[PDB]
């Protein structure tokens, strides 16, 4: 495909080759319809600087670089690659996640005094949310919450997914702003300043913790010491740190598809109306009638040592989805002699 | 030939901030005049407390 | 082929 | 149409007048909007309405009884016990004699030691409390 | 550009 | 024990009206606290009669005091209620007064009555006037909308909810009424405010 | 070879 | 005994709320502390009488007072609680007062009732009003999560724990409760509010 | 067809040229009689400065820019294209849906210092309104209200959107209005101003949020730092940043137009008088007589969590038209047995 | 009517205008079926 | 054809 | 190719 | 081609 990829280079050569690179392969495979879960998994083989790339067992196959230029700073790559948009896999007949964004913390307020930048974990958890609901393919985003999620309090957890009607709740905290100083007698100083941060998902049925990872990036700063900066404002964002931050936010929409994305979806028993039950997700989460759901019956129990525990109780109750909203479902129950046996809270999985 | 630049008066950086007008309450929601956001204590002493 | 440029909405700015 | 504001906000006493016109006049003529209002479809012409105002507000009708209710006048020192009002039986032990339960025993349980007739309007407070009283306690 | 038009630039000692 | 007798409707409330106001023509158990007097210069002023500045009154029939008003549910413009007139200065004595017009706010700052009438005090300092307060606007009210009712119980139980709840399915029917909590029992109710009038009123009645 | 994004699991 | 008269189900708590009022119609019992006056005059601006600064109300009916409510549980915006009305400057009586609108705050800083009414004393400093607070906000409560309720025994026993336990469990089904230590009882409940307040009617009864 | 678009310049010559292209096919859109909802997807296929375009599926094949030109610093494009307007559609056979524009604050009124642009979220609302009501072609606007619309309270929405009779209540959150000057030597200081807003549409039948979206646009403040902006002028809306903001006015028509138009209509029942129903849609919402209806039956609950949702009972009840106001209809049921059954609240759809 | 009310009022002392806040009581309770008007 | 440029009424200004 | 603006749907 | 004036309606 002809695709164009564009980094700004902070310290290296080829660490901004390789973003562009990233970029490049990221919208081509956006514009394919290939899945974006695999790419996170193609980075670590590219660290490489190789005019060609040869990968097996992928939707990829080879990459070839045929222009690379360092236009106003910041490197541009023009490649052509070759996708196969496999029309089966495990993410492609599930239903969409509904995912909270949780609260992210500034673990040291010493380190954000450069700038003032101390909402910068609420307009960096903004972003995540409009990342992965307007970019994401198997995410749907319901909103941000203020409250912090912790691994102590898995009632908490379960307790906030209800609430708020999500399956995963992903919060994080920043670990790293300091900045360093390198100096030149011909030109002005450069500081690079550091945005180090750690991202965690909880499931929201269980409250169990199935996600975690450490994300740490470098970026100029290109602001004055003693000016003040906002972080709602389009001056942060369009910086080399904004831009350096929105590629962090994109690295977690990866990383959250390559991880969850083939979890098998499992919508919740919202209402039961004798032999009709009301599901949680809707049209907008790609629910089509006619669609045959197997019920499965939730006992998740805190152990005699406080930490969460899993336990379904098969069934042998199958439903059909009748009527379909935007946000939710009405569901049939096949059986109807078992429809006695159906809870409030019970999940179900669409049967393929 | 001065070296120095004088402040106007009127300047974004030093002008006052209006405070954001708070919403309406709509008591016909739970028929009551109690708003969180508009009660008055009788009592209190008024100190500032918020933009403007 | 030849994958297009449209941009679209700004995540933050 | 035209509104009648009931003195005595009640659902009960809302309805059965919006009843006793219908009775009167004729079917779908008077509806109760609220415990308050009821309304009453009247002619166009301000002689036929006052005409039509004057028959329809001689009509006789029952209010209901309303809510239970006890009144205490705390500087007076009056109790009014409204109808529908019960006291759950409790033990009451007030100075140095007890009594088993409306006011008349409370009252005798008063007059047994010498205390005072307004020590009754601290008795119904903890009766209050304990959830023995079927009604409303207000203070005036 | 990196300069807020509200603060301003804020950007012989030998 | 009928559920009118023991629950109240949810968003059915009251509301409560205070405002400050002067009481004259006591046999000279008046006050001369200072607001009192400025309060009465600026009544004064409002009829045509300014004294100049540091002029004392030296009134004597004349009381400083707080008006407040519990506004019922339900409560449309031009009817009365009673309202409770109590002393805050000096005065000795509200026995025999007049209050003049005060204006009795809401929670949100705006007037909703107008209280004037004639004291009747036993406590010397403290009278009620049986329709001091004009109603002159209406509070709305979430009665008439959504699909069902809801009872609060005065004396929180589950036993009494449960018992209420089965009170209602036996007059009514199966699926009527559910206890979602110690307190509320929500009774599904016509859409048309009409019915609903005439539906409460059954319903309310139940023993 | 690419390592294989995570396959359908179940709870 | 039954289990409701021995034990409280755990997440279903009662809440403090406190506030600080003044109490008019005093015949001459009132104060003259600084607070008091600093308080009257800051209420009298709210009513558009604004004193000369250093001038002293001279106010002998109106005490400063401490109000204290108790939220019961599932308490829901409209219904009224008591509240206790204490003196805490120098007033050498409340009786025959009239406390003014006074927000009781939570422990979190937030306003969730308002208290009126008449007060009612016997010590001469403390008084108390049947409905002086309204109900203005909902708190919370985690009594429909989980899969289980649990009783907390008023006083803690390990042999009261069990027999309480095998009294559910010989009412309903083997393997129904459980004693977790000496206090507290986890009954399996249905997940369905409304079920699990029909079901809780029928265990708290139990003997 | 022969038409003209006009855009000035802010940063990029491709971005001015594109706005004018926009502009260019919006007015020959809406000349032609074409629908405007399909214009909001061909614009991303428009970001390429090509001379010539080439489309399928849409209302417009092939377009062609014949002219180009920079006069009076803001690019004038004229350009011929072939638009076919189509008889048939999910949209042409549906009543116009009443819409509520809610309350748009500015959530930093730090931003808003520069020339005391405080009001212009009202005075944003206000233009937002006259564009749904006087340019759009499936929406009539009932006006605006001051109180402000959330998630959390789906029957605070309920109620508002019946007290005003609207189907859809639209409110937004201002971002973003800070500006950053840039410097010449040779000339004076340029303050390029910032314009983000978030735009939420909520369905008033049920609470649901069906509709967000974001916008962010740039343009020149050509006023003094000093100087005060009144947002009800015609200095403020005739100015670059005025043009910048009924563009973005225009978008979010155009958003709404792609995504709510198409949904079914759903006229509400407001009186009935034995075998009569009042509708509350009437000969300026497209009513004609003669019409036949389908009525549901809605029962819409707030589930154990607090979250909305949605639950229609079908009917064999159908109503036709028979007298028609200018704001309502009457309708006659077809089925007299059923008409008791027929309650205040219930919902009709026109039967195609 | 008042006369019930007058022989209560006339068992304690009391006084013949302490039934001006007797009949006060009774409004509030919901007990009187008119207007109470004080002049 | 040739669409034409007839201008209508203003939103705000 | 353009995507298509959404179908009809109900509720 | 000119749009025409609003027809005959009646309330």
């Amino acid at each position: 495909y002809e695709v164009t990829g564009v980094a700004t280079i902070v310290s290296s050569e080829e660490t901004a080759r390789l973003h562009a690179l990233e970029d490049a392969l990221f919208k081509a495979v956006n514009f394919s319809g290939a899945d974006i879960g695999s790419i996170s998994n193609l980075m670590p083989l590219l660290e490489e600087s190789r005019n060609e790339y040869q990968f097996t067992n992928h939707e990829v196959r080879y990459i070839l670089v045929e222009s690379e230029r360092k236009r106003r700073g910041k490197v541009e790559v023009k490649i052509r690659v070759d996708i196969y948009p496999s029309a089966t896999g495990c993410h492609t007949d599930q239903y969409k996640k509904t995912i909270l964004v949780g609260n992210i913390e500034v673990a040291s307020p010493q380190q954000a005094v450069m700038g003032q930048i101390y909402q910068v974990g609420d307009d960096f958890s903004r972003v995540v949310n409009r990342q992965l609901d307007q970019t994401s393919r198997s995410f749907v985003s319901v909103g941000t919450t203020d409250y912090s999620i912790s691994s102590n309090y898995p009632a908490r957890t379960q307790m906030i997914a209800q609430d708020n009607g999500a399956q995963y709740i992903i919060g994080g905290v920043i670990t790293d702003l300091t900045a360093t100083v390198e100096s030149q007698l011909l030109q002005d100083d450069i500081i690079n300043r550091q945005f180090a941060l750690e991202m965690k998902v909880f499931d929201g049925k269980t409250g169990h913790e199935v996600f975690n990872k450490a994300y740490r990036e470098v970026a100029r700063w290109p602001f004055a010491k003693t000016s003040q900066v906002d972080t709602r404002s389009a001056r942060f964002w369009a910086s080399t740190y904004g831009e350096m931050m929105l590629r962090v936010s994109r690295n977690i929409m990866l990383d959250l598809e390559s991880e969850l994305s083939c979890k098998i979806t499992l919508p919740e028993v919202v209402a039961v109306f004798g032999n009709t039950v009301t599901m949680d997700l809707g049209r907008m989460h790609g629910v089509k009638e006619g669609d045959k759901l197997q019920l499965w019956h939730t006992a998740s129990f805190i152990d005699q040592n406080g930490l969460p525990r899993n336990k379904v109780s098969q069934s042998e109750i199958t439903l059909t989805v009748s009527r379909i909203y935007e946000h939710e479902a009405e569901l049939t129950i096949d059986q109807p002699n078992l429809a006695s046996s159906v809870q409030i809270g019970d999940v179900m999985n669409k049967i393929l | 030939l001065r070296g120095r630049s004088d402040p106007v008066a009127g300047d974004p950086a030093w002008a006052p901030i209006h405070p954001k007008k708070k919403p309406e309450h709509y008591a016909a929601a739970t028929g009551s005049l109690f708003s969180a956001e508009h009660i008055t204590d009788l009592y209190d002493d008024s100190k500032p407390r918020g933009i403007g | 082929c030849a994958m297009l440029e449209p941009i679209e909405t700004d995540e933050v700015t | 149409y035209i509104t009648f504001n009931l003195l005595e906000s009640d659902f009960t006493t809302a309805q059965r007048m919006a009843d006793a016109v219908n009775n009167f006049l004729g079917p779908q003529m008077a509806s109760a909007v609220d415990a308050t209002s009821v309304r009453v479809r009247a002619p166009r012409d301000v002689s036929q309405r006052v005409a039509f105002l004057s028959a329809i507000e001689n009509l006789e009708f029952d209010p209901a009884d309303g809510a239970a209710k006890i009144i205490v006048n705390s500087r007076t020192g009056t109790i009014v016990v409204g109808k529908h009002v019960r006291l759950k039986p409790a033990a009451v032990t007030h100075g140095g004699m007890t009594v088993a339960i409306t006011l008349d025993d409370l009252v005798r349980a008063v007059n047994q030691v010498g205390a005072a007739p307004s020590d009754l309007m601290a008795i119904l407070q903890a009766l209050k409390q304990a959830g023995a009283i079927e009604g409303q306690l207000i203070i005036i | 550009t990196v300069v807020d038009a509200v603060e301003g630039d804020k950007s012989v000692d030998t | 024990a009928r559920i009118k007798d023991v629950a109240q409707v949810a968003g059915v409330r009251s509301n409560q009206l205070v405002g400050y106001g002067l009481v004259s023509g006591l046999p000279g158990t008046g006050e001369a606290n200072p607001f009192t007097e400025q309060s009465f210069a600026a009544m004064l002023q409002n009829f045509g009669i300014q004294m100049p500045p540091g002029t004392k009154p030296k009134i004597k029939n004349v009381a400083a005091v707080m008006v407040t008003a519990e506004l019922p549910p339900f409560s449309k413009p031009g009817q009365q209620v009673d309202v409770t007139v109590s002393s805050i200065g000096s005065a000795k004595s509200l026995r025999g007064g007049t209050l003049l017009q005060t204006f009795l706010k809401g929670l949100d700052g705006q007037v909703y009555a107008v209280a004037q009438g004639n004291l009747v005090v036993s406590n010397p300092t403290v009278g009620l006037i049986s329709s001091g307060a004009t109603v002159e606007r209406e509070i709305p009210n979430p009665f008439g909308r959504g699909d069902y009712i809801t009872f609060n119980l005065l004396e929180s139980d589950f036993t009494t909810a449960q018992r209420m709840a089965d009170a209602v399915n036996n007059f009514l029917g199966p699926q009527m009424a559910s206890a979602v909590d110690a307190t509320s029992v929500r009774v599904r109710a016509p859409r048309d405010v009409s019915q609903r009038v005439a539906f409460l009123s059954a319903i309310e009645n139940l023993e | 070879q690419v390592p294989e994004k995570r396959q359908q699991t179940l709870f």
